[PDB]
């Protein structure tokens, strides 16, 4: 049994020239095989055992079989490829998988968007708060929100989902939930989450009161 | 005058497989390899280590012809230092190699429907093959460290896997049959000459 | 042209049986081998078992050994995955994949291996009743931002349109995140500008189907 390793997290702008290497375990693999998977889709074979890709391909992939060490050349990215490349062995019948990377193209930076939601009154007859913070159309997606409630930082009470990279304007958008009960909420009264990305240059603080 | 038999080679109705690759040496007669490069049926032709030009002029001592079949994506294992399947367990070409090979494809008289599973192909050997060394063993690999006692189990394969031909597959997975031509030059008189030389 | 559409995946308590579907279309199925690999919830791919082209070799992997069971149906140009004594870690998207490469398996070889098209997310869910989603407004106060909050449902599969989805441009659908309760939480959002917040009246389309429910809820400022 092997583990297949790879490096991740990748970030290259439109239109260059990038290189994953599936590099195997013990019992050298021969004919490894290279897919990708864009969010909430199935996977598909880009290449055959090591190389000579498919048909359907954009021919701008390709990759070299050589024992132990494996790569996979990507040439001319394309703003319609963000998604995740795995690498998989079949010499012995446990087929192992890769570690999966992640892409996301090189674009110019792009300041947030953060806009505030208060819990709705319909939610207060259920004894809860959920409080919402919203960024919009960001890159890159290494941005932290912290919720000031009465200027004090409300630690293990919210949880953030980032989106997939868009496909048009290659932009993230992240949303925050900040979760309450009725009792803590009543005796605060501003309620605010504070911004840092890294095309800003001060915080950012969105605020309300109730 | 008696050329040399290159039509017992290219247009022969039977093709070994690649594991089994055959083997007919060719000596004292005259080469007319004008035949092979004005012709548009081959579809892989590369000359390795000869001229371009002087091929109907070149005279070398012994020629040798090797003549398999593989599918359509293991050609581009049968040329000087190439890693694969094919160019590890079945046909090794060596880094000084001196020859042309020839690749045609053949998916109409290789193959048929309902399955022509009579080539196969060498798939498990715990070492790569040397130079011109034909391997045509039928002893049971073991893959994992546990010992097999020929039982054909989870890492004790059959070394021999079978080539599915059919009509209605991928251009990769086609057959294609093969011919290797060596040029070999000994310390001797040459046997093999052209017409124009 | 060929398509390995597959149905039967649901939500089970563990412990109990289900079996899943791999049904074939286009090409010849008893030629190809067939495989059975899942993928988990933000986590990567995984194999589970193999069959060959009706050769009685099964080979499956480890944890699943006699808990999974690999049929298919040639003559009926369907497979199937038999699931015995659930271990709830079993909880993934199920993927059916042909295979002409394997050696002991599907007798010469023809094409590649484990062109997927798969589909199938079968949740392996605890006692917890699937619950259905209670959706609150994320009214704007003072581009506009304007949302919907999917709150407290389970299992996974939900889904929302902005007033009958004929809006579509600047709409953002976030996944869902896992609350402490074992119950999800998602959140939808779309920005319109401020010169439409009283012209155009605009509506989340909140969509549950394990669940079965639908609620069409408005979004009117503070
Ligand atoms: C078998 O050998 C014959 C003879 O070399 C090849 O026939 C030649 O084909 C070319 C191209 O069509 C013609 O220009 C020659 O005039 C033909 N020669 C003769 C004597 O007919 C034939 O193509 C070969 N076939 C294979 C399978 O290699």
């Amino acid at each position: 049994i092997q583990m297949t390793q790879s490096p991740s997290s990748l970030s290259a702008s439109v239109g260059d020239r990038v290189t994953i290497t599936c590099q195997t375990s013990q019992d050298i693999s021969n004919y490894l095989n290279w897919y990708q998977q864009k969010p909430g889709k199935a996977p598909k074979l880009l290449i055959y055992d090591a190389s000579n890709l498919e048909t359907g391909v954009p021919s701008r992939f390709s990759g070299s079989g050589s024992g132990t060490d494996f790569t996979f050349t990507i040439s001319s990215l394309q703003p319609e490829d963000i998604a995740t490349y795995y690498c998989q062995q079949y010499d012995n019948l446990p087929l192992t998988f890769g570690g999966g990377t992640k892409v996301d193209i090189k674009r110019t930076v792009a300041a947030p968007s953060v806009f505030i939601f208060p819990p709705s009154d319909e939610q207060l007859k259920s004894g809860t708060a959920s409080v919402v913070c919203l960024l919009n159309n960001f890159y890159p997606r290494e941005a932290k929100v912290q919720w000031k409630v009465d200027n004090a930082l409300q630690s293990g009470n919210s949880q953030e989902s980032v989106t997939e990279q868009d496909s048009k304007d290659s932009t993230y958008s992240l949303s925050s939930t900040l979760t309450l009960s009725k009792a803590d909420y009543e005796k605060h009264k501003v309620y605010a989450c504070e911004v840092t990305h890294q095309g800003l240059s001060s915080p950012v603080t969105k605020s309300f009161n109730r | 005058t008696n050329l040399c038999p290159f039509g017992e080679v290219f247009n022969a109705t039977r093709f070994a497989s690649v594991y089994a690759w055959n083997r007919k040496r060719i000596s004292n007669c005259v080469a007319d390899y004008s035949v092979l490069y004005n012709s548009a049926s081959f579809s892989t032709f590369k000359c390795y280590g000869v001229s371009p030009t002087k091929l109907n002029d070149l005279c070398f001592t012994n020629v040798y012809a090797d003549s398999f079949v593989i599918r359509g994506d293991e050609v581009r294992q049968i040329a000087p230092g190439q890693t694969g399947k094919i160019a590890d367990y079945n046909y090794k070409l060596p880094d000084d190699f001196t020859g042309c090979v020839i690749a045609w494809n053949s998916n109409n008289l290789d193959s048929k429907v309902g399955g022509n599973y009579n080539y196969l192909y060498r798939l498990f050997r715990k070492s790569n093959l040397k130079p011109f060394e034909r391997d045509i063993s039928t002893e049971i690999y073991q893959a994992g460290s546990t010992p097999c006692n020929g039982v054909e189990g989870f890492n004790c394969y059959f070394p021999l896997q079978s080539y599915g031909f059919q009509p209605t597959n991928g251009v990769g997975y086609q057959p294609y049959r093969v011919v290797v031509l060596s040029f070999e030059l000994l310390h001797a008189p040459a046997t093999v000459c052209g017409p124009g030389s | 042209e060929v398509q390995l559409v597959e149905s039967g995946g649901g939500v089970v308590q563990p412990g109990r049986s289900l079996r899943l579907s791999c049904a074939a279309s286009g090409f010849t199925f008893s030629s190809y081998a067939m495989h059975w690999v899942r993928q988990a919830p933000g986590k990567g791919l995984e194999w589970v078992a193999v069959l060959s082209y009706d050769g009685s070799n099964k080979y499956n992997a480890d944890s699943v050994k006699g808990r999974f069971t690999i049929s298919r149906d040639n003559s009926k140009n369907t497979l199937y995955l038999q699931m015995n004594s659930l271990r709830v870690e079993d909880t993934a998207m199920y993927y059916c994949a042909r295979d002409g490469v394997s050696v002991t398996m599907v007798r010469g070889v023809i094409g590649p291996l484990c062109d997927y098209w798969g589909q199938g997310t079968l949740v392996t869910v605890s006692s917890a009743s699937t619950k259905g989603p209670s959706v609150f407004p994320l009214a704007p106060s003072s581009t506009a931002a304007l949302g919907c909050l999917v709150k407290d449902y389970f299992p996974e599969p939900v889904t929302v349109s902005w007033n009958s989805g004929a809006l579509t441009s600047g709409v953002h659908t976030f996944p869902a995140v896992l609350q402490s309760s074992g119950l999800y939480s998602l959140s939808s959002v779309v920005t319109v500008p401020s010169s439409s917040l009283g012209t155009q009246t605009y509506i989340c389309n909140v969509n549950h189907k394990p669940s079965n429910t639908k609620v069409d809820k408005r979004v009117e400022p503070k």
